[PDB]
């Protein structure tokens, strides 16, 4: 339960002075020299000083060693900071750090942080200005320009449009106060029908102002087979594949996110050039079992250099209570008898959703002479099929047995069987 | 006083991929066994968190994907595998002696495919223009990579000293930028010219994009 906890913000004026604190707790404090560190805006780190509580001897960089007085208060176990003559570039963000007295292990542990302002300024409310141009996209924005202390909040149409928003670090001007700007994208078409508004927050100036501002590569997202997502011993994924990526921009890019979440475990092919002047690009995500039979949502997003914006593409099971597939082998008709081959069918009904695998077999090896009709809706929601399999006459008056296997998420183990025989 | 050089300033990367970073000191930081160069991470706003200590020592709760190797003068720091945590700035420290410096920093950011900037102009307000100022905004938006060039040209005149950028952070969901650059004159220096345009140069463009507008005809 180590912990270093800094004074707050501190806004002062040039050549005044300002005495940071560094509370700590957690640890014998005399075991450890406290050391400051500060970061002025946009840069890097910055020794300047450490001082030991046990004898108060300090050490300091000759940058600061006129300017900055240590002390320690064993106490309150408190370690301080006294910068004197505040100049303009002293404005940064200064951190206390602890060192093991007894062997340099490095600063294990920093305080948060306090802010240092050095400015002339004082407290004073923002400008706001609307950003609106003089195309499939268009932008506006809100300069919000002359304020003073930071910070400014910026929302649009009170949290209604946050994407495309993109609200800008302040700037301090040459004045002393700050600047900023917070811009939007929205399509051109909207420009008519919708309103666009900047809400400005500015808390020290208690400042509230909400201001009116007035072809290509496509992808196929595939799910996985169903026979996949069924047997554990069997791979389900969900494949992504962009087509007319041009010759001038290979830039191969997809990004998978399950129920919003990114995911790195894809694998992308290498780039397949086609006869039509363009690139084919696949990219295969490895699915669980039953993530793809619980409902999660896979999102492929793609990038290129190509593409204005990515393209993004979802895919899912299909929602409704799922239910269970009835299986009936029907002989074949005796009208059908008078031919080398005959047709043994199969009829899958009143099962959901329509992701379903339908074989056959005979003996214990698989009858490859088959053909099923896709899934057909019926006017009770649930989905039927028919599988034909062709065999010679000769097969089915010899007595062997025939076999319609169906394999359905809604079934207990996935399968079921229906057997066939002339009698 | 001992000078750290981090290189790469930045270092482009995926989530999955082995990070190197490199940090080299002007003189020895070696002595007796020990190398006493020490690794930090700082994510923004937040306060640096030792990593690495004396060059190779993983400092306690510190993830195991995280090594430091390195004696003398050339140090580095490995991330086997990033994680989506990584994406951060690293600085090396010494304390061979006083003063104790770190080095400029390496940025570890997200690679992406090039994204061109879509550049906008935007002419000051009628209600800044009743006090005596105009504010012309240039808004260059979702690009990568970071490096871009943003110039003003005043009825073809180049500018200097009267403007001042802005960049954001990399974008959470898409891994770009996005810059505005902001020229300011009085309304008397605004009402003496009237072309106003802002010329853009990045990696994902040909040839450099002049945004403009002519004062008056808005
Ligand atoms: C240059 O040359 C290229 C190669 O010849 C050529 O690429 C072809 O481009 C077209 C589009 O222009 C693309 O067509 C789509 O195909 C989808 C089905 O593709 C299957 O099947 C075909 C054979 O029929 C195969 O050739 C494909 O490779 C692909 O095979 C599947 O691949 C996966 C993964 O590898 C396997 O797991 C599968 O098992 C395998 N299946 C099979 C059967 O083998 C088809 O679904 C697409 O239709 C949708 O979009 C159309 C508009 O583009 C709509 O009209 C249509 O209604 C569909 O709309 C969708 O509807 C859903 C709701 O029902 C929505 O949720 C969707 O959002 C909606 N989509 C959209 C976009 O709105 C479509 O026809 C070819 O597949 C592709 N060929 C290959 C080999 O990649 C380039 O176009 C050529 N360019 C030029 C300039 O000429
Ligand atoms: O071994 C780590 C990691 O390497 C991968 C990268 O695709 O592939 C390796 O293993 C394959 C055999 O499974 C080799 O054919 C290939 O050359 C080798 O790089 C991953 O499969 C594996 O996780
Ligand atoms: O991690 C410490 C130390 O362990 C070694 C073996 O001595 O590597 C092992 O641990 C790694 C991290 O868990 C594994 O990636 C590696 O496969 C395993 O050998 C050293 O390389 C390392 O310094
Ligand atoms: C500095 N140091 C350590 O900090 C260390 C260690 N073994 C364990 N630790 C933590 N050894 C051998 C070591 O020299």
């Amino acid at each position: 339960q180590v912990q270093l906890v800094q004074s707050g913000v501190e806004v002062k004026k040039p050549g005044a002075s300002v005495k940071v604190s560094c509370k700590a707790s957690g640890y014998t404090f005399t075991n450890y020299y406290m050391y400051w560190v500060r970061q002025a805006p946009g840069q890097g780190l910055e020794w300047m000083g450490g001082i030991n509580p046990s004898n108060g001897g300090t050490n300091f960089n000759e940058k600061f060693k006129n300017r900055v007085t240590l002390t320690t208060d064993s106490s309150t176990t408190t370690a301080y900071m006294e910068l004197k003559s505040l100049q303009f570039d002293d404005t940064a963000v200064y951190y206390c750090a602890r060192r093991d007295y007894r062997f340099d292990m490095g600063f294990d542990y920093w305080g948060q942080g306090t802010t240092v302002t050095v400015s002339s300024a004082s407290t004073k409310g923002p400008s706001v200005f609307p950003l609106a141009p003089c195309e499939s996209t268009a932008a506006l924005g809100c300069l919000v320009k002359d304020y003073f202390p930071e910070p400014v909040t910026v929302s649009w149409n009170s949290g209604a449009l946050t994407s495309g928003v993109h609200t800008f670090p302040a700037v301090l001007q040459s004045s002393g106060l700050y600047s900023l700007s917070s811009v939007v994208t929205v399509p051109s078409s909207s420009l008519g029908t919708k309103t666009y508004t900047c809400n400005v927050d500015h808390k020290p100036s208690n400042t509230k102002v909400d201001k009116r501002v007035e072809g290509g590569p496509s992808v196929f997202l595939f799910p996985p087979k169903p026979k996949d997502t069924l047997m554990i011993s069997r791979t389900p994924e969900v494949t992504c594949v962009v087509v007319d990526v041009s010759q001038e921009d290979p830039e191969v890019q997809f990004n998978w996110y399950v129920d919003g979440v990114e995911v790195h475990n894809a694998k992308t092919k290498p780039r397949e050039e086609q006869f039509n002047s363009t690139y084919r690009v696949v990219s295969v995500l490895t699915v669980l079992h039953q993530d793809w039979l619980n409902g999660k949502e896979y999102k492929c997003k793609v990038s290129n250099k190509g593409l204005p914006s990515s393209i993004e593409k979802t895919i899912s099971k299909a929602k409704g209570q799922p239910r269970e597939p009835q299986v009936y082998t029907l002989p074949p008709s005796q009208e059908e008898m008078t031919k080398n081959q005959v047709s043994l069918t199969c009829l899958v009904k009143g099962f959901y959703p329509s992701d379903i695998a339908v074989e056959w077999e005979s003996n214990g090896q698989p009858e490859n002479n088959y053909k099923t009709t896709p899934p057909v809706l019926d006017s009770d929601g649930s989905f039927f099929l028919y599988s034909r399999l062709t065999v010679d006459k000769s097969r089915w008056q010899q007595g062997n047995v025939f076999s319609c296997s169906v394999m359905h998420e809604a079934l207990h183990n996935h399968y079921t069987q229906k057997s066939l025989s002339l009698s | 006083e001992i000078v750290l050089t981090q290189s790469p300033a930045t270092l482009s990367l995926s989530p999955g991929e082995r990070a190197t970073l490199s940090c080299r000191a002007s003189k020895g930081v070696s002595t007796s066994g020990y190398s006493y160069l020490h690794w930090y991470q700082q994510k923004p706003g937040q306060a640096p968190r030792l990593l690495i200590y004396l060059a190779s020592y993983l400092e306690s709760g510190v993830p195991a994907r995280f090594s430091g190797s390195g004696s003398g003068t050339d140090f580095t720091l490995t991330i086997s595998s990033l994680e989506p945590e990584d994406f951060a700035v690293y600085y090396c420290q010494h304390s061979r002696d006083l003063p104790l410096t770190f080095g400029g920093g390496t940025k570890v950011e997200i690679k992406r495919t090039v994204a061109a900037p879509s550049v906008f102009i935007f002419p000051p307000s009628d209600e800044q223009l009743k006090s005596g100022t105009a504010s012309v905004v240039c808004l260059l938006n979702n690009f990568y990579p970071r490096e871009a060039k943003v110039q003003w040209k005043v009825d073809n005149a180049l500018q200097s000293g009267n403007s001042q950028e802005s960049v954001t952070e990399q974008d959470s969901k898409d891994s770009t930028y996005s810059l505005s650059s902001t020229l300011t004159l009085s309304k008397a220096d605004y009402e003496k010219h009237k072309v106003y345009a802002c010329e853009v140069t990045h990696q994902g463009l040909s040839s450099p994009v002049t945004k403009s507008f002519n004062r008056g005809e808005c």
